[PDB]
């Protein structure tokens, strides 16, 4: 069943697994008509789809043409979403496919087990997770290869860089998730911690700048800071 | 009109004869049921006053043979049988009779409920349902599992109901997974009407005998399969009229017989509600909709 605190540990074992996160698929602005109404304009989308143990993240893009003419947009969303999951595990050799794919919304579980009926071995779970992955479009360079996109298009990234060479998954999943939450709740500041200083850049093959481990603690415990200050904020505790 | 005499009743007893029911006492002298309408199914049902656990019987036609009961005191159940010399039975109904130890099945005379309930209902799909070739009648019990529920173990004491599953390959087309999965009108139209039970008359005779097996039987399997066959119908945007007429007198019937007692366990909510208020269907059930809406408010 679901993916929680009790069973942590298993994201990091040896069976193949993906996380699935649709938040980000179908995406609008919402805007004033000339007559004084309101309509939604789309923008470009990504399903993040994401190996926690090796990093490996399938960017799948989804382009605005794919909702040309089409009706009840958020519902069709989880559709797509789970069409392009199937295609990409047909896609893998065997030995690559998943065991496991955990959504990260309960509403992609039934779509998600339909497109996969092919596939009776490979588990579909729900997680009780909080997980911030929304916040993957807050990530520089995976934000710019979405809005460029002009047709359907996969591109492949490791989300670690080359943290998995000095750390382990473990560490590596917690540092990922640490920094998508600061991201998620307060943005501008999470990007003024990890730019403020210009000698640690972002080589052209990674998505976060080249911390050494002691800059990395620094880093992380800014992190901390911010998310804890906005908690307080929010909740006037 | 026929009869089913019974050769005594050694135990007490409540004994069921379609939708009426009756107390016989211990050693009473009761020699069975007289008037029985012919041109219909019937189903002869037992709970023991002793254990009212296994509520058990047999569905029947008297068109296909002469049907008695007789309790077997090694297995301790009352038995149906069949009588090969029809003088013999003839002999033995005229001297019950004559001596009046027979109960009258009680119809009113301006009263359809029982064809109401059994109109789609033939004794040869129910013996495909429930497989014991050697006998013209078919045993259910309270306990007896269909196939799906034994998919997820004795497979001949099953109930061998049509499986109906959402999310299945028989029920979703490769590339029309969304499609297929929202609206069912494929699985309804193509796989089972056209594919399985070949007319509406075979779907809604499994359908009504499930709803029979599941009020006298308290047969979980058998509600699961009376569940499913309406949410299959109710979840199709393109239904036959005629389909969707007669669905709506099907279940006002079935609805007015449940006993109110039992509407907590025999009727699921998430159904109910799915077909009455959200389906495709939510304005197709009228009748069924109004009975539901001023009998069980609670449920809804």
């Amino acid at each position: 069943g679901a993916m929680n605190s009790s069973n942590y540990a298993e994201l990091f074992n040896n069976d193949i697994k993906l996380f699935v996160d649709d938040t980000n698929v179908y995406r609008v602005t919402v805007h004033k008509t000339f007559e004084g109404n309101v309509a939604t304009k789309a923008i470009n989308g990504c399903i993040f789809t994401l190996n926690p143990k090796t990093g490996h993240l399938f960017l799948k893009i989804i382009h605005t043409s794919v909702w040309a003419g089409q009706k009840r947009l958020s519902q069709l969303a989880k559709w797509k979403t789970a069409e392009e999951v199937s295609a990409l595990v047909r896609s893998l050799p065997k030995e690559e496919q998943p065991k496991q794919i955990i959504v990260t919304r309960k509403a992609m579980l039934d779509p998600l087990e339909v497109h996969m009926l092919d596939f009776p071995n490979i588990a579909i779970r729900p997680t009780e997770l909080r997980l911030p992955f929304s916040a993957a479009m807050s990530i520089d360079k995976l934000s710019d290869v979405v809005m460029k996109a002009t047709e359907p298009q996969m591109v492949l990234f490791n989300i670690y860089d080359d943290w998995l060479d000095r750390i382990s998954s473990y560490t590596a999943f917690s540092r990922l998730t640490l920094l998508l939450r600061a991201l998620k709740t307060n943005e501008e500041s999470a990007k003024m911690i990890l730019l403020s200083d210009p000698t640690i850049t972002i080589k052209s093959y990674h998505l976060w700048p080249s911390f050494t481990d002691e800059q990395w603690i620094t880093i992380e415990s800014q992190m901390r800071d911010l998310i804890l200050t906005e908690y307080g904020r929010k909740y006037n505790v | 009109m026929n009869t089913v005499p019974f050769t005594s009743a050694p135990i007490e007893v409540t004994i069921g004869i379609d939708q009426y029911s009756f107390n016989v006492k211990e050693n009473q002298p009761f020699h069975g049921i007289k008037d029985i309408p012919i041109g219909h199914v019937h189903v002869i049902h037992f709970q023991h006053a002793d254990n009212s656990s296994m509520r058990y019987g047999y569905w029947f036609d008297c068109r296909m043979g002469n049907f008695y009961i007789q309790y077997d005191p090694k297995d301790g159940l009352y038995k149906m049988m069949e009588e090969r010399d029809g003088a013999k039975f003839e002999n033995i109904v005229h001297n019950f009779k004559e001596r009046q130890m027979m109960v009258s099945y009680p119809k009113i005379d301006e009263d359809d409920t029982w064809y109401n309930l059994t109109e789609f209902v033939q004794m040869d799909k129910i013996r495909k349902i429930v497989r014991k070739d050697e006998n013209q009648f078919s045993y259910v019990d309270s306990s007896m599992t269909t196939v799906q529920e034994n998919e997820l173990s004795d497979p001949a004491h099953s109930l061998n109901y049509t499986v109906i599953n959402f999310k299945s390959r028989e029920a979703i087309r490769p590339g029309h997974e969304m499609e297929d999965f929202l609206d069912k009108s494929y699985y309804l139209n193509t796989v089972m009407l056209q594919g399985i039970f070949k007319n509406s008359s075979n779907y809604f005779g499994e359908l009504q005998f499930a709803f029979l097996n599941a009020m006298f039987f308290g047969n979980y399997g058998s509600s699961l399969q009376w569940h499913a066959m309406i949410e299959l119908i109710c979840s199709s945007a393109t239904v036959p009229k005629h389909m969707l007429d007669k669905l709506d007198e099907i279940l006002y019937y079935q609805i007015k017989t449940l006993p109110e007692q039992y509407s907590d366990i025999l009727l699921n909510e998430r159904v109910w509600n799915i077909c009455l208020y959200s389906s495709f269907q939510k304005n197709s059930l009228h009748n069924t909709e109004k009975i539901m809406e001023n009998k069980y408010p609670e449920l809804l």
